[PDB]
């Protein structure tokens, strides 16, 4: 798919993924979910090639989950970041690889901290506080290098957030439908129905 | 296109007077994208250290195949690995993927911990080692690299000596890299202390 | 997936009243170069067929190989290897059909083109085709290569369709099948003067001809020929 | 054919036991005594090396207490090169977890992995069960410090203190009698080599006899250490304790 | 590098009747501009009141006529002597060529007979198995010079009632085993004129419940 | 005795008891007859139900359109062996466009049951079959055994009883080998062969099996009403 | 490999491997399931043999195959985590093909399905377990409770025990469980659970675990103290 | 030890003889097969009465017109039932029609023997496999783990057999109708079983042309027992 | 062309008939709707075999379900059965475009996009094919949640025709379903050539072209 963005600020990550799904020249959907959450407190997003994208989410998922069962549990953010990041290099070299980037918005419980990891499909993981996927950056990492301090807020998270989405809203030439906004911190994952 | 210069980025190795000096940028990039200035190159594995630079899954990756190979290393022979070994078992990991290789540049860099002598090592995507006396370079800016240790090298600096040396040759030829940059840090080497700088550089 | 290296030209054949006639050079060339001069691409099966190859020799031997071992395999714990249950063509011929459509679907051909002829156990004419594609048809004449655009016209006209075999003998019928070999060596870049035919007859068995040659040929208008348009000398 | 000769060693008794588990476990009673007791602030480990010889080379010698990565370590009770082939498998599987999740092995999952490798050999492939009971003293930062025990039929269990090997009754009954909640490292050292000391079948407790081990958050700051004790630091804590 | 498939030409023709079906066929065997053969049957009877034919590359057509021949005899032998219904035979044909779908039998087939009710029945494959029951259907080389004709001639297509002017169709009243053998004769006639790969003769099978009867005619040879 | 534990051991007097087992459950199966002439093979079999509520075992089984046998002993061996030889039969028509000859169709099933009579893990086969045939040299009948062992023959039966029909054959051998271009009455011989071997049952409607090969005749299974006009 | 016939038929129609499993399923500590009208409870028995034991740390005897399911069981602690991980794997691999998980009876079926397969396959021995499967399927509010064992045939109780002396709290939970009006309340259902336990387990100080599985994955196991209490007032209702 | 293939002396395979006694020990169930249908029924034997018996499926669909019946170890069934399942819902994929009542149990017959040193030993459960086809009706077989099945008018399998087929023996002509087919199964049933027959410790079940296969509601049954009981009282 | 939206009174699925070689019409009455079973339908577009073949097969593993659990298969089960197959043949070739519809308790009536790119989306209305922007624009300006069944039918019965007109590769006729909480219902085959001069007299559209 096409704009996923990723902030980490004091209390919390906030993912925006956009809501367009176009096959060919059609927009088949504007309300599509770009998003899987692996745990209580670890949320992903994704972008690339059609049905490669959902199949390795759900079955990253799928791993967490089982072993959130076995151990009774929760993987920290870091942990199930490593583990992503495996599976994506281990799958670059194989038949046919994965064509899946990822952002991995996380709260660690232990540390009492926000984490944000970006990996792409060959498996390069750096934690960052913020990201994006794609083209999305081009546009938007001058505007978070500017505007971003460690020490805000969850609404000024947002605030800062509508100003990305503003600037690719004007500059980008696909229309990309709007964003589904997803904030996690200690209480868990919320969506923002609203923006 | 070219895996070795995707993420970009350097390091460079020098040899001092009973002391070694290893280096790496900060850069990380997909292309003209700089994405993090955060993303070290430089490893270590005991009193062993490793350098390595191209795709950066790879680099990540081989770091920790070699954190997991000298753990269990030292689990059986009860002693850390030494740099001459660690060298070796870097050269038989990469040609072992001889046909599908991983695409880096690593550089050993270590004093030996018995005799004290310094030791540095550089190797291709494939295995061969360089075993260079004076310096070794690594990276997209390795040309650059090359003039600039060519030049400003001698023999037996000592450390606080050899830090601007190896720093100035990073340095100067990373500001001739487009792919390379965004930071840097040096370690300075010794038989027993070991000190890590970030160095303050030109952020474009 | 190969490519053809020494190679043999065409194979003509064509049914008669009492059987069937199979003819073909005995040459192997080597691109342009006439390399082999003493090929025998007719291998009798039995009393009873004549298989003619063309194309890839390397694969004809192979062919010519697997048709000794065929014979050698009926022969066990078979009493009636030499009567009732000896080689037929419309045998060999399927075994061969079957093995060359194997090869084809697995993208590994035996490079040939192939004709069966001969005279089952009950006196019927057989003559059927197959070559690397495993692609199968017969008719009252067939023929691989240059064969196929120089010697089926010829050969035609004597047997045109199914009703003209009874009313062609064995003399006719060898004569048209040596005046198309003639044919061919005049026109037939890869082929030579020495053949070998073979006539398959339900009377009088197989009659098998080696070191035959081409003759009386015409030539002598040559002389007159001077130039390519305007020259008189 | 082959079925004459065939011992089936993965198959019950009428009242429900796995022979060869039962009998490695035999096995297992003859061997040299480990004993692992957990504190407050640590974990022991103390073993007793079986008759030895004043030829032997004891300061290289490792026979009981092996480590399996910087937080775990085992002691071992039974079959040696047994528990090597386990030994080298679980600092595999730690390795393995460390390189996937960049995080150190809890302790627990570690012990689960090997307890499901010795189980298969008692449910199929018809080849006879590895002879040894293993002490896992470990730490992590979920559950911090803990004791486990596993033997050949692969069921484990944790433990505040337990012995393995010979005189396991007589060594169990002596430490649920001193035993207490707020205990700590250097009083379980004592009560350790004190139990070790009295269910011995040696005429006396010495140094070159035993091989001894401690897991301490006694390492500078908030991280612990891992503490094989050589021949002489052996000699010395027998003396303060007041055994020799 | 060697290419798997070839063209050996032909053209075939199914009509569908109200208690019968006709599947026809030209029994000329080409390459590129040579012919092979003036008479090579390509329209089989596969027993149980099914016929078939696979037209286009002959090698993939005679090896699919073969298996399916030999699925009809399995038929038998697994499911007690039962017959092999043609709507049956249809879906294990799709299950055929669908099985080479990476590596296909490069084929149009065409299968013809009685469906369970008596009436006549043509069914339609691509190369890949996509199957279809049908009343009409010509396929191989002249295929795009036929069916417009059917379409015309079989389902009164773009046809009218004199006096009405475009209101009222022409009616589908059926067609006799006689009139659908005129048809087809026509057809091929009008293809061997128009198509070089088309000619030398035509034979015809005619399914009915009495069986399935043979007519051979000759076509041009040019 | 201590010697048939499996099929892998000879016995000091050098027999294979698994083996001689397997003979065995031929003899508790229901009888069946196979008899021919020069132009025409028949075959024969007494049907075995399980009570009057049940159905009755079908002993006759199709191979190809010239070739099929009738079975005595372990139902399910019988089918095996029947597949296999459906497979071979039709081997040898798509690939050589030739009817497998009955005798070779005998060596591949006596080199198929041979395998299983010298390897360990294995069973013998624990059937019998009659297999007849019209071929290029004419009718055939063939007495195959588990054991391996494949015989060509005039006439024969296996089962239980077959002691009776066996000898009725070898006295009638004259006559009915003589019985060429009449169908009928070469089956009215196999049932009146087959007869010798009842005792308290006879011959009813849905009891009686039979089959039948020749020169313009495919090999069809007659039963049910169609084989009362022989009862 | 390793290919030998362990699980064969006896002259008398028995497989005795089978049977012996469940031999090691009698040796079992004792486990219970009783359902109620909106709960199921999973008791099972601790032997105080075993004391010094770190029960922070110690394998429990309930696990969770998902959030809305658990299992317990009787018999060797071994085999029953190599059945409750498979039980695991499926339970998400359901989840992840059908978007929806497992209903009780289908994990029931599937671990059934296991322990019939190591009856019957070559090199392996029967499972010496037997379980007790509880839980709700989803956005439903009726108890599910099936039992499993070693020959792979599985059921659906009201009340089920399993284990050593299983066959005198079978007999109390016989007379003591009315079909026709069970346990209204979690309460009611806990006492009723401990009190079948009470007449084979000794000690109801740590020798008691309880378990309560409610509607919509809402599962918790209870304390020492909370399960005192029930013994306690069980008791003392007793001296009368 | 020995082979798991062995034959005895008289014969027969030895493992194939002792599961034919596992199946003696199972639980009682009845086919018979009428020109309106084939009724099923078995006994489903709880151990207890804390057993939810509604649970005990011991009567399965295999397709809409083919049913099975079990009785024996019936843990080693679903193996069975499934491959069945399979066979028939492959044959419709491939032949898009039903599959024939006969073929279906020749499939499940070929996995009886797959046993050797696979599968380690034979299944230990018997089947009735009861269904209708438009080529031979209403049909009704018994599969047993030697590989052989015999097509029965009707038959009775489990502890009961003998005694029930003894009575089946006297009770069926080929003119009964559904009704008395399901009442004559009750009757035998509640003969041979050890407990009270009722609608909670038995079940019924029938395949017609019409509607296909279908298990009996508790409530259905329940009323063609109490008819039972009043027809055997009239006399 | 072929769509599928849900409303009131459950779902509408319409297709049409034609099929291709190149610009070579293969066929006009082609099955573009597969009945599943009383429940499902699943629609057809791109390669023809690839459709037919693993949809009637998606039935058979339907049919299994609903035989191994005593229950109707929901339709996110049996489109992610579809889904899961055509990713493992990823990258080999095939050409599928589908809808699998249907209606059950506990979903309601539900519609999913599978594609053989792994593609699998839930949602309200969907159009594929290469008449798909066609059929687009008449339903997106004349969709309503609040719709009759009978005027329903007639939307996309509609979205087909404007299809059918402008894409040369659509056309022949319309294929008609409702699917209901009682399953779905066939609505009859309308041919275009019939149909065009219908809808153009009554409706007073396609005043371009002359009649
Ligand atoms: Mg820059
Ligand atoms: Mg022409
Ligand atoms: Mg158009």
């Amino acid at each position: 798919m096409d704009i996923i963005l990723g902030i980490r600020v004091q209390d919390s990550v906030i993912l925006a993924s956009s809501k367009a799904v176009t096959r060919g020249i059609s927009v088949l959907k504007d309300s599509d979910d770009k998003t899987r959450q692996l745990s209580p407190h670890t949320l992903m997003s994704f972008a690339g090639e059609a049905g490669d994208t959902v199949q390795f989410a759900e079955y990253i998922q799928a791993n967490i989950q089982l072993y959130s069962i076995r151990e009774d549990y929760e993987l920290s953010p870091q942990a199930v970041s490593s583990f992503v990041r495996q599976e994506l290099a281990k799958s670059i070299r194989s038949r046919r690889p994965y064509q899946v980037n990822v952002l991995i918005g996380g709260y660690d419980k232990k540390k009492n901290k926000p984490e944000l990891y970006q990996i792409d499909y060959l498996g390069t993981k750096v934690e960052l506080p913020y990201g994006a996927h794609g083209y999305s950056g081009f546009y938007t990492f001058s505007l978070l290098d500017h505007h971003y301090r460690p020490d805000m807020t969850t609404e000024e998270g947002l605030d800062l957030l509508k100003l990305c989405v503003q600037e690719l809203e004007k500059r980008m030439p696909m229309d990309f439908k709007g964003v589904i906004v997803k904030i996690v911190d200690k209480d868990g994952i919320r969506q923002v129905d609203d923006f | 296109s070219d895996p070795s210069s995707i993420n970009g980025g350097i390091v460079v190795a020098m040899t001092g007077k009973d002391c070694v000096a290893i280096a790496c940028d900060l850069r990380l990039g997909s292309q003209s994208l700089g994405v993090s200035n955060k993303f070290e190159k430089i490893f270590h594995y005991g009193h062993v250290f490793l350098g390595i630079t191209g795709l950066a899954t790879d680099v990540t990756t081989l770091n920790e195949m070699f954190r997991y190979k000298t753990n269990l290393y030292k689990l059986k022979e009860e002693r850390a690995i030494e740099p001459e070994t660690f060298t070796q078992l870097v050269s038989s990991s990469l040609y072992e993927r001889r046909f599908g290789p991983y695409f880096v540049g690593p550089v050993v860099a270590g004093i030996n911990s018995k005799s004290g002598k310094p030791f540095i090592a550089g190797f291709d995507l494939i295995g061969c080692i360089d075993e260079a006396k004076d310096f070794i370079v690594s990276g997209t800016a390795s040309d650059q690299l090359f003039g600039m240790c060519e030049s400003l090298y001698e023999p037996n600096l000592e450390p606080e000596d050899l830090f601007e040396t190896i720093s100035q040759a990073l340095l100067n030829a990373a500001d001739r890299d487009a792919l390379s940059g965004w930071g840097a840090v040096v370690y300075i080497i010794k038989k027993d202390e070991v000190v890590k700088r970030y160095l303050k550089m030109r952020q474009d | 997936t190969q490519q053809p290296i020494v190679t043999g030209t065409s194979v003509i054949s064509m049914k008669y009243d009492n059987g069937v006639i199979i003819a073909a050079d005995n040459l192997g060339s080597y691109g342009s170069l006439l390399r082999f001069n003493g090929v025998e691409r007719l291998i009798p099966v039995g009393d009873n067929t004549v298989v003619g190859i063309s194309g890839d020799i390397s694969d004809m031997q192979h062919i010519e190989r697997l048709l000794k071992d065929l014979v050698t395999e009926n022969a066990y714990d078979n009493p009636l290897a030499d009567a009732e249950e000896a080689l037929e063509p419309s045998y060999i011929f399927e075994y061969l059909a079957t093995v060359m459509y194997q090869r084809r679907s697995k993208m590994n051909p035996l490079w040939n083109a192939i004709i069966v002829a001969g005279v089952q156990s009950n006196g019927d004419q057989f003559l059927r085709y197959v070559n690397l594609l495993g692609v199968t048809y017969s008719s009252p004449t067939l023929a691989t290569g240059f064969g196929a655009h120089m010697a089926n016209p010829l050969l035609r006209k004597v047997v045109d369709r199914e009703s003209d075999i009874p009313k062609t003998t064995v003399q006719v019928a060898e004569e048209a099948i040596v005046n198309a070999m003639r044919v061919l060596y005049y026109r037939d870049a890869r082929s030579s003067r020495n053949f070998s035919l073979a006539i398959i007859d339900k009377n009088t068995g197989l009659t098998f001809k080696k070191n035959l040659q081409v003759e009386n040929m015409k030539w002598d208008f040559a002389k007159d020929i001077k130039g390519y348009g305007t020259q008189k000398i | 054919g082959s079925r004459r000769y065939d011992s089936r060693t993965t198959i019950f008794s009428p009242e429900g036991r796995l022979y060869q588990v039962e009998y490695a476990l035999e096995s297992i009673s003859h061997a040299g005594t480990a004993i692992g007791i957990m504190a407050s602030d640590g974990i022991v480990l103390a073993a007793e090396r079986k008759v030895t010889s004043t030829l032997l080379e004891q300061d290289t010698s490792t026979e009981k207490l092996y480590k399996l990565n910087d937080k775990i370590a085992v002691a071992v009770a039974g079959l040696t090169a047994d528990a090597e082939i386990l030994i080298n498998t679980a600092r595999i599987h730690a390795q393995n977890y460390l390189k996937t999740y960049n995080e150190d092995i809890p302790v627990e999952i570690l012990v689960r992995r090997l307890s499901d490798i010795k189980q298969g050999y008692t449910q199929h492939g018809g080849l006879r069960p590895f002879g040894v009971s293993f002490i896992y003293a470990g730490y992590d930062d979920r559950y911090g410090y803990q004791l486990y025990t596993s033997n050949p039929s692969g069921n484990y269990t944790g433990w505040k203190a337990i012995s393995v090997g010979a005189n396991t009754s007589a060594a169990q009954t002596l430490l649920q009698m001193d035993y207490k909640d707020d205990m700590k490292v250097d009083d379980a050292i004592e009560l350790a080599l004190k139990t070790l000391s009295k269910t011995t079948d040696s005429s006396a407790l010495t140094y070159d006899r035993l091989e001894f081990a401690t897991i301490r958050k006694g390492a500078n700051d908030g991280e612990v250490y891992q503490k094989i004790f050589k021949p002489q630091e052996i000699k010395d804590i027998l003396v303060k304790t007041g055994i020799t | 590098q060697f290419n798997p498939y070839g063209d050996n030409g032909g053209t075939i023709l199914g009509i569908a009747g109200e208690d019968f079906a006709v599947l026809a066929g030209d029994t000329r065997n080409i390459t590129d501009y040579s012919i092979n053969s003036r008479y090579e049957p390509k329209v089989f009877d596969c027993g149980d009141n099914i016929v078939m034919s696979a037209n286009g590359f002959a090698a993939d057509g005679d090896a699919l006529v073969k298996r399916f021949k030999n699925s009809v005899k399995w038929y038998h032998f697994d499911h007690n002597d039962k017959k092999l219904s043609i709507n049956s035979a249809a879906r294990n044909i799709q299950h055929l060529l669908y099985g080479k779908r990476f590596f296909p039998y490069y084929v149009h087939t065409i299968i013809a007979g009685l469906d369970e009710d008596g009436k006549g029945a043509v069914y339609s494959f691509d190369p890949v198995g996509s199957y279809e029951r049908e009343q009409c259907r010509a396929g191989g080389a002249a295929a795009s010079l036929i069916m417009p004709f059917l379409d015309n001639q079989v389902n009164f297509k773009n046809q009218y009632e004199p006096g009405t002017n475009g209101k009222v169709k022409k009616p589908l009243k059926y067609l006799s085993v006689e009139e659908v053998i005129k048809l087809v004769r026509d057809s091929f006639t009008s293809a061997t004129e128009r198509h070089i790969q088309v000619g030398d003769g035509l034979e015809i099978l005619i399914v009915t419940k009495d069986g399935v009867r043979k007519e051979f005619y000759e076509l041009k040879r040019d | 005795n201590n010697y048939d534990g499996d099929t892998v051991t000879f016995s000091p007097t050098g027999r294979l008891f698994q083996v001689e087992y397997a003979l065995e459950a031929i003899k508790q199966g229901s009888v069946t007859v196979g008899l021919r002439s020069n132009t025409h093979a028949v075959l024969v079999a007494l049907k075995r139900n399980a009570d009057e509520l049940s159905s009755y075992q079908k002993k006759i089984i199709k191979c190809d359109e010239h070739m099929g046998l009738s079975l005595a002993g372990l139902a399910p061996d019988a089918r095996v062996l029947s597949n296999y030889l459906r497979q071979q039969c039709n081997y040898s028509s798509l690939v050589f466009n030739r009817k497998l000859a009955v005798e070779r169709a005998g060596h591949l099933l006596c080199d198929k049951a041979q395998k299983n009579t010298q390897s360990y893990g294995g069973r013998p086969y624990g059937v019998g079959l009659l297999i007849i045939g019209y071929d290029k040299s004419g009718a055939h009948l063939l007495e195959f055994q588990p054991s391996g062992n494949v015989t060509e023959l005039y006439g024969t039966a296996i089962g239980a009883r077959s002691q009776g029909a066996k000898t009725y054959l070898e006295r009638t051998l004259d006559t009915f080998i003589k019985i060429d271009g009449n169908p009928d009455e070469l089956i009215k011989a196999g049932v009146e062969a087959i007869s010798q071997s009842l005792r308290d049952e006879s011959l009813t409607v849905d009891n009686l099996s039979i089959a039948i090969v020749g020169k313009d005749t495919p090999f069809t299974i007659y039963d049910g009403e169609a084989v009362a006009k022989y009862i | 490999g390793y290919d030998r016939a362990l699980s064969i038929f006896s002259p008398d129609g028995h497989i005795f491997q089978v049977e012996y499993a469940l031999e090691a399923v009698k040796r079992g500590t004792c486990a219970v399931g009783v359902k109620g009208k909106n709960c199921v409870v999973l008791g099972c028995e601790r032997r105080s043999t075993l004391k010094l034991q770190d029960t922070r740390i110690t394998p429990s005897k309930v696990s969770k195959i998902d959030s809305h399911v658990v299992l317990s069981f009787s018999g060797l602690n071994a085999d029953s985590r190599i059945l409750i991980e498979k039980a695991r794997v499926e339970a998400q691999s359901h989840r992840l093909t059908l978007e929806d998980p497992v209903t009780v009876e289908y994990l029931t079926r599937y671990v059934a399905g296991v322990q019939q397969r190591y009856t019957q396959s070559g090199g392996v021995r029967p499972f010496g377990v037997s379980t007790l499967i509880a839980g709700f399927d989803p956005r439903d509010d009726e108890p599910k409770l099936y039992q499993t064992e070693p020959s792979g045939i599985y059921s659906s109780w009201s009340a089920q025990t399993i284990g050593r002396n299983s066959k005198t709290v079978r007999e109390f939970l016989e007379k003591n469980y009315d079909r026709k009006e069970p346990p209204a309340t979690v309460e009611e259902c806990v006492k009723l659970t401990v009190r079948s336990l009470l007449e084979v387990v000794q000690t109801g100080a740590k020798n008691i675990e309880i378990t309560v599985v409610k509607p919509d994955s809402d599962i918790v196991a209870l304390s020492s103290e909370e399960i005192n209490q029930y013994v306690t007032q069980i008791e003392q209702e007793k001296q009368e | 030890d020995r082979g798991v293939s062995t034959f005895s002396p008289e014969g027969r395979l030895f493992q194939v003889e002792y599961s034919l006694e596992a199946i003696k020990l199972g639980s009682t169930a009845i086919g018979i097969a009428t020109k309106e249908g084939v009724v099923l029924g078995v006994e489903k034997r709880a151990t207890s009465p804390l057993l939810e018996s509604d649970s005990i499926e011991k009567i399965v669909e295999i397709d809409r017109h083919i049913g099975c019946a079990m009785s024996g170890l019936t843990a080693d069934a679903r193996s069975m039932i499934e491959h069945a399942r399979t066979a028939a819902v492959t044959h419709n994929l491939y032949y898009d029609e039903d599959i024939n009542v006969e073929s279906l149990t020749q499939s499940v017959c070929d996995l009886a023997l797959r046993f050797g040193e696979l599968m380690s030993r034979p299944f230990g459960v018997a089947l009735l496999i009861a269904g209708h086809d438009a080529d031979d009706g209403y049909q009704l077989f018994h599969a047993e783990p030697s590989g052989t099945f015999y097509r029965y008018n009707a038959k009775a399998i489990g502890s009961g057999s003998e005694g029930a087929q003894a009575e089946l023996l006297n009770e069926w002509h080929s003119s009964l109708t559904l009704k008395e087919a399901e009442l004559l199964v009750l009757k035998i049933l509640k003969q041979v079983m050890e407990e009270k027959l009722d609608e909670n410790n038995a079940q019924l079940s029938c395949i017609t042309k019409q509607d296909g296969f279908k298990i009996y509601d508790n409530e259905k049954t329940a009323e063609l027992i109490k008819e039972l009981k009043e027809k055997e009282a009239a006399e | 062309t072929m769509l599928a939206f849900r409303f009131q009174g459950g779902i509408i699925v319409a297709v049409d008939s034609r099929a291709t070689a190149g610009n070579w019409v293969a066929s006009q009455t082609v099955k573009k709707v597969i009945e599943i079973n009383p429940f499902l339908l699943g629609t057809m577009a791109g390669g023809a075999a690839d459709c037919q073949f693993w949809e009637t097969w998606l039935g058979s593993q339907c049919r299994l379900h609903e035989l191994r659990e005593k229950e109707r298969i929901s339709v996110a089960a049996a489109s992610k059965i579809l889904s899961n197959l055509v990713y493992q043949y990823k990258g080999a070739g095939l050409s599928m475009g589908t809808m699998i519809c249907g209606y059950t308790r506990k979903e309601g009536p539900t519609i999913y996009y599978v594609d053989s790119d792994g593609t699998r989306l839930k949602g309200d209305i969907f159009c594929v094919g290469s008449g798909q922007t066609f059929a687009y624009g008449v339903l997106d300006s004349n969709y309503k949640w609040d719709l009759s069944v009978e005027d329903a039918l007639y939307l996309g019965k509609r979205s087909i025709l404007a299809a059918a007109h402008r894409d040369a590769y659509s056309g022949g006729s319309v294929n008609l379903y409702h699917v209901t909480e009682d399953g779905w219902i066939y609505h009859g085959n309308h041919d275009v050539g019939e149909l065009f001069w219908k809808v153009k007299e009554e409706e007073g559209s396609f005043n371009n072209v002359i009649g």
